[PDB]
């Protein structure tokens, strides 16, 4: 590893574009390749990434390759091709190209920035349903991702102190459901989110 | 336009600025928003308030003109103040620019021109002033001049004066600044490696080496979570890392990795991703880490072997 990037995360909104700079702390000039992957089923256990061409993919990243002089920084431009209806998330990798009894193990560092492609009007809607096990399920109705911290399970409309609190710290992405794992039949729920919503719980 | 009476004197204050992230350009940040320093209905002794810095070259307490402005004509503008900021946990020192201006107050007139701190007084519609306000602020983009995130602090001292007359006191302002740098993450190996391979009893061999590393993630943040992946090209979906004889793809040798990172120890398989809770323009300081390689081989053919390993650094999706 001879470089670094700023920045590690970014959200693109409104069709606007932002920049990620790449810094050379090596004194020997280098070459960086840039490539993007779209993250499928994010926040879940079946999350996977897949390559997208730089122009007809959700995001346009320019340039695709760069000369990195020593001690200087290039700029990589991120812009959303088409704003999307619901939030989309990508990873933009910055690998380097180095091509010109014993054992040699060359060690190499790669950075991947996590880019959120955000929708136009941001809404958060959380729907509750119950599982076969009768466990409580939370579906992300909302286009933007959820980010739940703790969930105060509740016996009745008001929380008081008899209601179970379990901390989660897990994000919920749109069109995904999350199992809290609870099968007992509480009536409501209260949720905090990273920067008090109260909703009825289905008994089905 | 209603004002209360007030007599100038020494004051002590604390001003907190932000949290402001380092990544976005710093906006303007107010230390004082036309703070009233003096006012009076009856007299006009507060008709020429000036504010002087203690030294004009010393940045410890802010450096700016330490004497009354010589000319009769006013100086319209802002005063530049070079002020020394110290990060709290490192005691590193950086000097930033501060903008300051006064503004005069008149009973029957409104004349709100901004003046330099030491500037001379004026009359509005042939009326003398009765008091003065004082504004001080961090310009836009100044907090991006700071080398790394952290709690930066400074103390500002201005003398409160009647121009060419008595000094009334000293304003001490404590300015704390909470810089964030949340998008800041680096890794460095300060120093390719060789497993120094030697034989042991039974025809077995053993090798072990390790690389020390510099590792940082943007701080004064809230608890963050990161993702790291280790992979070998010669990844066969075993979760095992491999060394193939160069020139002989047929032969493979197996090795393992372990990493102690800032007091935490893990062994990763070949393709596994690991979350790191941090609870467990960029900054040089780094929490220590060590990747260690190891291998145990019996009856191995001579000739060199090589292995390339990609270590990917990413925020993960199951975060907040
Ligand atoms: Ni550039
Ligand atoms: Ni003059
Ligand atoms: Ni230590």
């Amino acid at each position: 590893a001879n470089f670094m990037i700023y920045p590690i995360s970014k959200d693109l909104k409104n069709g606007n574009s932002e920049l990620v700079r790449v810094y050379s702390k090596s004194k020997e000039i280098q070459y960086i390749k840039i490539y993007t992957k779209k993250i499928i089923n994010p926040g879940t256990t079946e999350e996977y990434e897949v390559d997208i061409p730089n122009w007809d993919g959700g995001l346009v990243v320019t340039p695709q390759k760069v000369i990195l002089p020593a001690g200087a920084s290039k700029s990589i431009r991120l812009t959303q091709f088409k704003i999307p209806k619901k939030e989309e998330v990508y990873r933009v990798y910055f690998e380097a190209v180095k091509p010109d009894l014993t054992i040699e193990i060359s060690i190499n560092i790669i950075y991947a920035a996590l880019i959120r492609s955000l929708p136009s009007e941001q809404n958060i809607s959380l729907n509750i349903s119950r599982n076969a096990k009768k466990n409580i399920i939370i579906y992300n109705n909302g286009n933007v991702r959820a980010g739940v911290k703790d969930i105060y399970f509740c016996k009745s409309s008001n929380i008081d102190d008899n209601c179970v609190k379990k901390a989660y710290n897990k994000n919920i992405y749109p069109e995904k459901s999350f199992d809290t794992l609870v099968n007992n039949n509480f009536s409501y729920v209260f949720i905090k989110l990273n920067h008090g919503l109260i909703q009825l719980k289905v008994p089905a | 336009h209603h004002h209360h009476d007030k007599n100038p004197g020494s004051e002590n204050m604390t001003n907190t600025i932000g949290p402001h992230d380092r990544g976005g350009s710093s906006p303007i940040y107010n230390i004082l928003n036309s703070y009233l320093t003096a006012y009076n209905g009856s007299h006009h002794l507060y008709d020429r308030m000036s504010f002087l810095c203690l030294s004009s070259q010393n940045t410890l307490n802010g450096a700016c003109p330490s004497s009354d402005a010589p000319g009769t004509a006013t100086i319209d503008g802002e005063t530049n103040i070079t002020l020394q900021f110290t990060e709290k946990r490192s005691l590193i020192k950086r000097e930033l620019q501060i903008k300051g201006y006064k503004q005069f107050l008149f009973k029957n007139a409104n004349c709100p021109s901004k003046l330099a701190l030491n500037s001379s007084h004026f009359q509005c519609n042939r009326e003398q002033a009765s008091g003065a306000t004082l504004s001080l602020y961090i310009p836009a983009g100044e907090l991006n001049k700071l080398p790394f995130g952290g709690v930066w602090n400074a103390v500002l001292k201005l003398n409160v004066k009647r121009r060419y007359d008595t000094t009334y006191g000293t304003y001490t302002i404590n300015i704390t600044v909470n810089l964030t740098d949340k998008g800041n993450i680096q890794i460095w190996l300060p120093q390719r490696v060789d497993l120094n391979l030697r034989p042991t009893g039974g025809g077995t061999y053993i090798g072990r080496n390790s690389v020390d590393m510099c590792f940082y993630d943007g701080y004064s943040t809230n608890s963050s979570s990161l993702e790291i992946r280790f992979q070998d090209d010669n990844s066969k979906s075993d979760g095992k890392f491999y060394l193939k004889k160069i020139n002989d793809d047929s032969k493979e040798l197996v090795y393992t990795l372990s990493l102690l990172l800032a007091g935490k120890n893990l062994t990763p398989t070949n393709g596994q991703a690991l979350n790191i809770n941090t609870a467990s323009s960029v900054p040089v300081l780094c929490w220590p880490g060590r990747l260690q390689l190891d291998a145990k081989v019996k009856n191995p053919e001579a000739g060199q072997y090589m292995g390339n390993i990609k270590i990917t650094f990413t925020p993960s999706s199951q975060t907040l």
